[PDB]
């Protein structure tokens, strides 16, 4: 058994974490060249490079090696390399709880166009450089050993992948599918079942294995619209392919899927969800927690005077403009500025709501961390995503019913007044029991 | 052998860095150590020399960047309206004087030359603008001659700066520059052309011809840090740290976030010969965060920003049971905790009173509650006073500062004699106080909880007002003050230049 | 009397050179700030800066002072300054026979846009810097005394000329017309009659004084088309403006200068031509001259087989392609390359018919130089400018047949027919004797 | 201390500057002055070692710019077809061989590899192209390892070089570069990034770490001129003049037109420590043109490009009245006349005979012209031959070329005791022909008219073929040649570098 995921992201982590809870621990393959992979997983691009497993000590933005005397600077969202004030590179931040960790540094020419992308892993090493031709089109990507030798050269124009491993002769793979396939055979992975999350290469590995016997499941996590993706058809229309099963954790689209699938054609759609591991129960207490980058929180003044019983805690690791420092005039508000990670954890204990009221960009997956801590989330239509975790009943217009939160919010007056609400956002995120996997699967998962 | 101090700009009202420099200049005189002070910004609003001299800089210590390329000298503005019109042609029909802007019309063809004067009462013109048919076409700046001028043209019917030229004593052109988008994009000399201010600054420091025994001290990095580092490798380079170098709320056991004004210097510290911190509390920890995080061991030296001239022993009666706070007033102040904890300490203590000197933002809300609170007449109110001598007429001092890199009023306070209570926070309260001995340092939690400290203020207030301590820790409060006064400053400042050059 | 000349070019030199033949030599002023001016002309922009008069020794292209170690390269067409390989300045050549002389240097920014134009004079100095703003639009021009002071700073957006002389107060003029008049009244020249060649700033300096004593003229040269400028119509309609008398020298520009205007407009404008100083007669030596920048000279393959009588002298200042050097083995052809300036003077003295048959750039005013020595000029319908000096009995077809091109002037064997062709040449060039000058102007003083 | 000679390219047909450099290497060896010979061009089509060894350098003497940054030695290509096939996975079905190209086919995968050999009769492989589905995706370059690779991708169905990479002995990446329009627009090192080849050459010259008594000798300037000048100032810089250094036809007493290949070096001569010219004739000319046109007096030294190990005396035959010419026959060297000049001197003298050697373009036409005017084959023509042994067999050498900067033929001709007859023109003729002593210098007009040249040639062929003087000039070739022996050129080099190192 294997799980083969195109990309690594939270949607594939949730799918992966759920399956693992239900007793599915197989090897997991991410096709993407991602440099920060959970030790759980591997990738054919990063697998042969010689990095030491289980090391997390990435580069800090100012540890990027630069020409002598060149100046590294950066804020909380990005960084820069300069020669005499002239822009040279962009340092991009790996999105982690810890900030300013080096993911990818983008070198420029003197006219400012992108030329190289040098990629960093969780161990702080640079394992890949991407080279760009004229239009800022990707030419190729080289993957280096820890000794600086070419292990993988992937030509992006032709698709050809040149694989040269140590003390082995040179192998050319005509396509990404053919490379992954070499990787599966090379590791002698048991192919009973391939569970995969997309219609990209992770599918085309299955579609091209029909000669071999086994059956695979596709967990379809993306949105649906007027039609089906063309390829989501050939799994319904063809009867011989290794994958005859389409799991769709999001309900709302499962209905849209059943809508567009023909009456004969809906036998293949299984529906499921994810099993979240929540960190603690609610307790219905008095305290607000908002994470903002800067102001102003839409309708804070409105909500705060109207419900003076509720504690309001707002945090940032930036510093706060006196525009908001004006609002702590109230003894009703508590404000945390240049907030520590330690401090931001404490507030996720001491607050049972998260109002998604702020403007600008999101602060360290705050909407998610609220959901994992069973804080009831509400906001207006300008929400910092994810929309995954907030129920429709809970969302508001952009101050059209400016406050209608507050006493819909005030339905916090006791135990099953809430227990309703957190099954509302609990349902909307498609929370299911670990048992629901066990039932929904072993009708398929044999071998 | 010289000591070149680098800074960006200066103004009438200016702040700790400039005074830490101006002060530093005065010691460096007394040692016979020759020193210049370089200022990189473009300062035409005032004449540069007025600002330098006010803060106490001698004209033979001032290197202005844009001046250095001319034979003209740093000078006060001596040029008179009389002299200005000897240069203009025609005759002015009618003057007009509004404050310092005085102007004369030449209506025949429609002209006027607007003059802007150093002092409203005097005649020394700082700069003049030539307007023809309603449009500013020229602006000249004077010291004892015109040292530069500006050329303008209409755009969007707004007067726009396109060019700025600099002259020698005789009016021959030294060099000029192009202005587009309010930035200096080209500099043209007779033998040079330069496309950025960064590369102009390099030429300037190559023209200084720094050598092995000269010392470059960088007090501000913005835009010049990289070029100063490269051209100072031949000489001795040093970086001074004003305020706090890191951020602990963003740091961890493996990852430290420097303050964005010292990051380049710390990152590149292998190019720096030595660092200067205000307090040895800062040399203490920054030495180890260099050890823990980066494994680098740069030399760091403690050299206070101020000094005490003489230990101030008052000849008058110590006034028992009083108070004061002198700080630059804002929210960061937090003396509503000093306001409340005085009310909450007034119940048990006779006729105590504090004075609040310094004024500014938030002054409104302190007056708001000091009246409705219990001791209204026995806590003070009004602002600025020069307390140079008046500290000693007091008992204790009150600081709620969450941060002080170096306390200067504190600096004066221990020399003047007061015991001291403040939170235990970097670096000033820690270098000026022991919690026996001088005073009490209040440990502070990670967040604002008001009644935490207001009661925690009162308890160390009264432990000293109870005998015999109040004068006990005053009178040895000075045995530490004997290290922060001038002869010791000149010792280490002196001390530092020699072990820098034996390298 | 004065000569107020908008621009210096050869149309002005010929007009200036002929009036001195007629004894009209007077102080002459060109408004244009031109650093290469003959020793007898001046400009208000040039005069107060103080270069020693009479010195003609310009800068060679590689003498432009540049930042230390920067490299200067160039060919006969243009030079450039480079820092570590990347273009920084363009070095433009003064248009003379002597090559690679520095009239102006254009510095660029690192993105290649034009920023300064540093303008140079005959005496080898940079007397002006022009500064440019974002659009590559000119902002101001500073004119400098030889010791580095500012003398003139002209604002090109507001027109405001600020003139600061030595020891003198600073003045601010509002226009070049105001500037020219200050210049005139300052040297206190006698304003009897102003002889001016265009309707630009010069004419705005005559229309300027209409209320003042003296009367002046225009000499109109620029070619004309469908209809008159509004500006010669200002003065045909007005009687009492100081210019009422317009002459036109080129007869192909005049027949029409009436056709458009009524017979009332008509007392006003005279007629003339130029009196050229020719350096020698023809002598009908059977020799031809061709000065080419590069081949191929149109249909010359055709002429040379057809004219074994004719020697064809082809000279180029650079090297030529074997494409042409293949023709040398035609035994009536001789070739001169890397042509010396002196060598090419000899060829002008040894040949009597100038074929203007080459393609592309012409050489050092070659057609004019032929006309000056009474070379007979015939060329094809690429008649490389000047077409000024070509009678049209003489231009020919653009090589459709080249057969008539020669039997035209193969037809000149003896002495009369040659003559008849060369006044045809001389008449289209508007050659008049110095006598007619004194006749048409004796009326006015 | 070492001498660095800087050149751009080299090839199989390489000549001029390169053969001069090769013998400067041979000289500098005996003097025991250690030298490196630097090549800046990107040479992949042949192993640069094969080219340098072909001209006589030792691999220990070669510095190639792009190889310098690696740890790989300059070495001949030893990688073999077997070793190349060993490291490609699979086994090829079929092989193909066309000249030096040998292709191996892998139809199972639809890929083939194209090996380019060194010699067709050996198995050594200089390059391998990897073709996948008819597309060139990679190419390797071999000496004793893979030292470089190129990566392609089709554009308008043309294989296009986008990137080139250089490796260490252990296979690790040394650095790579980005190709755009046949230009290398970005160089990426681990610790560096460079945006132009000029700035790359700078880093190269810096990595050389030139000391004060190192000597940098500039053989060619184009593209590297300024950077070699900026970086050689800390050492002793010198510039060699290989051809005529100015255009005389385009000059005057007022203005001189330099050769564009020397214009930068001449204009900046104030930055040059010493020049080097082939002939003392040229030393004096350039010496004054300096004095006249721009007053400067840079040191100019005279070293010959060649030399004579010994003077070869004949085997005691000389064919009565026989001549010799050896040139690379082309437009410029105009042997047309002297095949036509002696046909009239065989009239005035019975036994007169001459013959032509040398090989090149344009005189396929010669073999036609030989006797098609009725001349007869007592004027023999011979092709290519190495002539060291063959000059002394004749009584007279002959040259029609209009310009020579030095001449290598004349030196060896004179070294065999052959008088010369050639034009009076700079330089080699004026250097090797002392007029009347060993030969006759023929004035030529500023324009080439023909019939007088031939007549002036034949007239001095009988004045050099009637009599008593020829062996009584063949003296003077042996007279001039002893100045040209190898032992005396070793002297001038040792002295020049000793002089240079005292400033
Ligand atoms: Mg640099
Ligand atoms: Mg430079």
């Amino acid at each position: 058994m294997i799980q083969l995921f195109d990309y690594y992201n939270q949607e594939t982590q949730d799918l992966h974490d759920s399956l693992l809870a239900a007793g599915y621990a197989c090897p997991t393959i991410v096709i993407e060249a991602n440099g920060f992979l959970p030790d759980d997983m591997i990738s054919p691009y990063t697998y042969f490079l010689g990095d030491e497993e289980g090391v997390d000590h990435p580069l800090f933005f100012n540890q990027v090696p630069v020409p002598p005397f060149w100046e590294i600077t950066g804020d909380h969202q990005v960084a820069r390399v300069s020669d005499m004030g002239e822009e040279r590179a962009r340092i991009h931040y790996a999105s982690q709880a810890r900030g300013r960790l080096v993911k990818q540094v983008d070198w420029l020419d003197k006219k400012g166009q992108l030329r190289l992308s040098e990629r960093y892993n969780k161990q702080g090493r640079c394992f890949a450089k991407t080279a760009y031709k004229s239009g800022q089109e990707a030419f190729n990507t080289t993957y280096y050993s820890t000794d600086g030798q070419e292990r993988i050269v992937e030509n992006h124009v032709t698709g050809d992948i040149i694989l040269t491993l140590d003390q082995e002769p040179l192998r050319i793979f005509k396509s990404r599918v053919d490379f992954i396939r070499f990787f599966l055979e090379r590791l002698d992975l048991d192919l009973d079942h391939i569970l995969f999350n997309s219609l990209a290469y992770s599918f085309l590995v299955s579609h091209s294995l029909t000669g071999r016997a086994g059956q695979d499941i596709l967990f379809w996590q993306e949105p649906l619209y007027d039609e089906l993706p063309g390829n989501m058809q050939l799994i319904l229309d063809n009867s011989q392919l290794r994958t005859q099963t389409i799991v769709i954790p999001d309900l709302a689209t499962y209905e849209k899927a059943m809508s567009l699938a023909a009456a004969d054609q809906q036998q293949k759609f299984l529906h499921l969800g994810y099993h979240y591991d929540f960190k603690r129960d609610n307790y219905l207490r008095k305290d607000a927690l908002i994470l903002t980058h800067s102001d102003q929180i839409e309708g804070l003044d409105t909500l705060v005077q109207s419900l003076p019983q509720l504690v309001f805690r707002i945090a940032a690791l930036t510093e706060m403009s006196p525009k908001l420092l004006s609002m702590l005039s109230y003894k009703n508000v508590v404000l945390y500025q240049n907030a520590s990670l330690k401090q931001i954890e404490q507030l996720y204990l001491e607050s049972d709501i998260y109002l998604d009221i702020n403007h600008g960009g999101q602060v360290l997956q705050a909407v998610r961390k609220a959901f994992e801590n069973n804080l009831l989330i509400l906001g207006f239509e300008q929400t910092l995503h994810d929309r995954h975790y907030i129920a429709q009943q809970h969302i508001f217009d952009s101050s059209q019913p400016a406050q209608l939160a507050s006493i819909l919010e005030e339905a916090l007056c006791g135990v099953e007044q809430m227990r309703s609400a957190l099954q509302a956002q609990g349902r909307h995120a498609n929370d299911v029991p670990v048992s629901l996997y066990q039932e929904t699967l072993q009708s398929l998962l044999g071998g | 052998s010289t000591v070149y101090n680098i800074n960006l700009g200066i103004g009438w009202a200016s702040s700790g860095v400039e005074y830490a420099q101006a002060y530093r200049a005065q010691i460096l005189r007394r040692i016979q150590q020759p020193a210049k002070f370089i200022f990189m910004d473009m300062i035409l609003a005032d004449n540069i020399q007025h600002l330098t001299e006010n803060i106490g800089f001698l004209d033979e210590e001032i290197i202005w960047l844009y001046n250095y390329f001319t034979d003209i000298k740093i000078a006060p503005t001596t040029v008179t309206l009389d002299q200005v019109l000897a240069q203009v042609a025609g005759q002015p029909e009618r003057s007009e004087k509004e404050g310092k802007i005085v102007r004369y019309f030449y209506p025949q063809d429609d002209q006027f030359i607007t003059c802007y004067l150093r002092q409203e009462d005097q005649d020394f013109v700082e700069h003049v603008e030539y307007v023809s048919r309603g449009r500013l076409i020229r602006k000249d700046y004077f010291s004892y001659v015109r040292y530069a001028s500006e050329y303008f043209a209409p755009h969007n019917d707004a007067a726009t700066l396109y060019q700025r030229r600099f002259y020698h004593e005789d009016g021959s052109v030294a060099y000029d520059m192009l202005i587009e988008d309010g930035q200096e994009k080209l500099y043209r000399f007779p033998d040079r052309i330069f496309y950025s201010k960064a590369e102009l600054v390099r030429y300037f420091l190559q023209c200084l011809q720094l050598q092995a025994d000269d010392v470059v001290i960088l007090d501000r990095e913005t835009g010049i840090g990289q070029v100063v580092f490269e051209e100072s490798q031949k000489a001795k380079l040093g970086v001074v740290v004003h305020a706090e170098h890191f951020s602990e709320n963003a740091s961890s056991d493996d990852y430290i976030l420097w303050n964005n004004f010292y990051d380049y210097q710390f990152t590149n510290a292998d190019k720096v010969d030595f660092f200067i911190v205000a307090t040895e509390a800062q040399k203490r920890i920054l030495e180890q965060q260099f050890q823990h995080y980066s494994d680098k061991q740069p030399q760091i030296a403690t050299i206070p920003v101020g000094s005490l001239d003489q230990l101030t022993y008052p000849k008058e009666p110590r006034k028992p049971y009083s108070m004061i706070t002198a700080s630059r007033l804002a929210t960061e102040k937090h003396i509503d905790w000093l306001v409340a904890a005085t009310v909450q300490a007034h119940a048990q203590l006779p006729e105590l009173t504090l004075d609040i000197y310094g004024k500014g933002s938030e002054e409104d809300k302190l007056r708001r509650r000091i009246e409705e609170a219990g001791a209204q007449d026995y806590i003070r109110l009004k602002g600025h006073a020069d307390l140079s001598q008046i500290y000693a007429g007091y008992e204790l001092y009150l600081t709620a500062s969450t941060s002080e890199g170096f306390g200067l009023t504190l600096m004066e306070a221990v020399g003047s004699g007061l015991p001291l209570i403040g939170f235990d926070v970097r670096y000033g309260n820690q270098t000026f106080i022991d919690d026996g001995k001088n005073g009490y340092l209040l440990p502070v939690s990670s967040n604002h909880v008001e009644d935490q400290i207001i009661a925690a203020f009162v308890e160390k207030i009264i432990a000293l007002f109870s005998q015999g301590r109040q004068q006990e820790m005053s009178q040895h409060s000075y045995q530490v003050a004997e290290n922060y006064l001038t002869s010791r400053v000149e010792a280490a400042w002196t001390q530092l230049l020699k072990e820098v050059r034996d390298d």
